[PDB]
């Protein structure tokens, strides 16, 4: 179904520190109370248009959406970027996957379905080991894990957050910023992207956004986090606000 | 302030829409960089005397 | 009589600071400009530099390259810089073309298979390959694309292989009319002219400071001084002021931050990852308090 | 009165020299005039630069 | 007219520094001019309003 994007989908424009300041910058993110997709994966993972950037976010209980995939047309014809999060490494591919019928990465694991070839591959990066969920797990969730994915001038850029919830129904009331974490070089125009489920069925859910140009308006407090944030095209009271750069109009 | 419109401040022309229809970008931001200053300090002269 | 404000005091640096990570390696540009073989420009080769110390001064002075023309950046002053990341953007172009390797540039090269961003920082090198790369009885082995439905975005990397539709009739791998390759070649000879002699070119695209750096020139460090007015390099980013311990919890991603004019407020320190505040050093106007001097000339 | 193309004389890799004053290359297939002359003459090389 | 410091007025960088620390001369002359420019013509709003 569908929900209502409840203060969500803001990151950190750059990398620069600034303090109790209100700050005005013009980027791709998620406009605020905008309509994001509701997904189930209980008795799925379609293919979703890749555009303008892609705001991405899940509650997590098992870990069952374990991975991404993005490209133009998936199918070893063109370049396609592959995520996967096989438990204790993180793996990032650039190939010309050939896909499975119905990818997963399921259950402990055994099955390795996502792809079947890898041919004529520019780019192979592999993180450090861990160790995270692989059981079947039932009840509330405990970590909402937020993410944004844009492609500006061949550089894939990845922000996310990982914070403690406890709510099931629809996503938290409350604020927080996205830090950026990944800077890939690819150069592969995207066009069209897909997610990763473990199956053993699930029971978690994710949330599909999409990103448009717009100013927002950056608090930053004391402690140089952002705080609070506008949306300078969400109503004529959040353009008030952007003209006076500030959050109490007299 | 209407009439500085018709000035070119050292530009190939006036009008703006003219600029960019007929070159690309890179002189063109030149071009066009050369009329919004001659705008931007009639505007200011304008503000000045009110 | 009166007074009258005259000129500015302002303390002057007493040394210098000079910060650069301490990386005790050298950059493999050798491996990159002199390399077995060169990749095609419709699927040129695009190598992270990165974790090194580079030295421009080598490549800049040596008398062996084409072209050396560089956006952004001066060519003397790459020694002082340092960048997060270097990638050097390697293939093979006809002669002629060397000059639409370019941001603002239009062509069937700049707009089908290596498109450059129009705001660009970083250097074109360019040599001639004519006793490398040529061949008798001609170099095939170098393609670029001649038709493609769309323009390059830059940096994109078109590698696909679908046969052009130069109609509406669908061609499904047919070599006939209205249905062409898009992949044509060079045959390039050591008896070709001028303009049509094999060029190696790579292309430096340099990241500046947004993160820690890893890829910085030939500068050594020196220790740093605190709470005294100092004329500081860190990371290549200088000024003068007065370096003192702060309060301020910078994210393990931010490396510098920032005052309303843009003015760098602190930096945290690439060898030691502390945060210093930069205050300039005291100063001020100086005025002259002054009987007329047709009375006194004390002040 | 006649439909011109200057991409095709634009593209061509065929021309010495290709430079353009007042319009660019690429707008020239939006761009439209009242006439069009073409000076022909033949030159020695040096002097294509006068 | 401190925000004003941040604004490039056309030129590569607002920060003076870092203009001068990866152009030499020549060019950064005029990069600098640029800057000169809209800041001497800040300061000239900002005291003509006070
Ligand atoms: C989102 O879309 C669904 C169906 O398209 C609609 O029922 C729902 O009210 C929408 N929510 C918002 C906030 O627009
Ligand atoms: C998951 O897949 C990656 C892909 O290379 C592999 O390296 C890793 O060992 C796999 N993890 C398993 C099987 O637990
Ligand atoms: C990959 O490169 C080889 C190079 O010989 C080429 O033959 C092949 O068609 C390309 N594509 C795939 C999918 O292998
Ligand atoms: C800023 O950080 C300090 C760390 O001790 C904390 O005590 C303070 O409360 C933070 N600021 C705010 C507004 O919470
Ligand atoms: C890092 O910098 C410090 C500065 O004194 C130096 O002592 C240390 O050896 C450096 N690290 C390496 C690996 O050289
Ligand atoms: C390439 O090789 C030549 C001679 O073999 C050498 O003089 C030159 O310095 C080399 N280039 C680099 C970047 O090492
Ligand atoms: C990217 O792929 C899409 C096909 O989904 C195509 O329409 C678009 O033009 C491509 N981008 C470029 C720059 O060619
Ligand atoms: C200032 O100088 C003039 C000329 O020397 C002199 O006549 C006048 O008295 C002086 N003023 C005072 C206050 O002494």
């Amino acid at each position: 179904a569908y929900t209502n994007s409840f203060t969500r989908g803001v990151y950190y424009p750059d990398k620069v520190f600034r303090s109790s300041v209100l700050h005005s910058t013009q980027d791709l993110f998620l406009p605020f109370f905008s309509n994001v997709t509701w997904f189930h994966a209980i008795h799925d993972n379609p293919v979703l248009p890749f555009n303008d950037g892609v705001y991405f976010a899940s509650t997590e209980k098992s870990n069952i959406i374990r991975g991404w995939i993005f490209g133009t047309t998936l199918d070893s014809k063109t370049q396609s970027l592959l995520i996967v999060n096989n438990a204790t490494n993180v793996v990032i591919k650039v190939c010309e996957f050939q896909f499975c019928n119905d990818p997963f990465l399921g259950v402990m694991e055994s099955e390795f379905r996502v792809y079947s070839s890898a041919n004529n591959c520019t780019f192979e990066y592999v993180s450090q080991p861990f160790l995270m969920d692989l059981e079947g797990k039932q009840g509330n969730f405990k970590n909402l894990r937020e993410f944004v994915f844009k492609n500006i001038d061949g550089y894939f850029k990845i922000y996310s957050k990982h914070t403690p919830i406890n709510l099931v129904r629809d996503l938290p009331q409350g604020f927080s910023a996205l830090e950026p974490l990944v800077d890939l070089p690819i150069g592969i125009n995207i066009t069209r992207f897909q997610t990763l489920l473990a199956l053993h069925a699930g029971a978690a859910a994710y949330y599909v956004g999409y990103l448009q140009p717009r100013t927002f308006l950056l608090k930053y407090n004391e402690n140089g986090t952002i705080t609070d944030a506008v949306d300078c095209a969400l109503d004529p009271l959040s353009e008030t606000k952007c003209t006076l750069k500030s959050f109490t109009v007299e | 302030l209407v009439k500085q419109l018709s000035s070119n401040f050292g530009a190939i022309s006036s009008v703006l829409n003219d600029i960019l229809s007929r070159l690309d970008k890179v002189e063109a931001e030149v071009q066009i960089d050369r009329l919004i200053t001659g705008r931007l300090q009639s505007l200011q002269t304008y503000v000045t005397q009110q | 009589k009166g007074i009258y404000q005259t000129s500015n005091f302002r303390v002057q640096p007493t040394e210098s600071i000079v910060r650069f990570p301490n990386i005790t390696n050298l950059c493999p540009f050798g491996e990159v400009f002199n390399a077995t073989r060169f990749a095609s420009v419709y699927a040129w080769n695009r190598k992270r530099i990165s974790n090194c110390v580079a030295d421009y001064s080598v490549l800049y002075n040596s008398a062996s390259f084409s072209t050396f023309k560089c956006y952004g950046v001066s060519p003397t002053k790459l020694n002082d810089l340092c960048f997060t990341n270097v990638y050097a953007d390697s293939f093979v172009i006809r002669g002629d073309e060397v000059r639409q390797i370019a941001p603002g540039q239009t062509g069937k090269i700049a707009d089908y298979n290596y498109k450059l961003p129009d705001d660009f920082t970083g250097c074109v090198i360019a040599w001639n390959s004519n006793n490398l790369d040529s061949k008798v009885g001609g170099n095939y082995n170098y393609l670029y694309r001649l038709f493609r439905k769309s323009n390059l975005k830059p940096f994109e990397r078109d590698i696909s292989t679908e046969i052009y539709q130069a109609g509406s009739t669908p061609c499904n791998g047919v070599e006939g009319f209205n249905c062409y390759f898009p992949l044509q070649s060079y045959g390039f000879q050591p008896t070709n002219g001028v303009g049509y002699q094999p060029y190696r070119v790579v292309v430096l695209s340099f990241e500046l400071l947004h993160a820690p750096a890893t890829v910085c020139g030939p500068k050594k460090s020196t220790n740093l001084v605190k709470n005294k007015c100092v004329n500081f390099n860190f990371n290549g980013l200088t000024g003068t002021g007065v370096l003192t311990e702060s309060n301020k919890k910078f994210l393990p991603f931010q490396q510098f931050g920032r005052d309303i004019a843009d003015t760098t407020d602190a930096v945290r320190d690439p060898q030691t990852l502390e945060i210093l505040d930069i205050t300039p050093c005291s100063f001020g106007g100086v005025s002259v308090i002054t009987p007329g001097t047709n009375t006194s000339n004390q002040v």
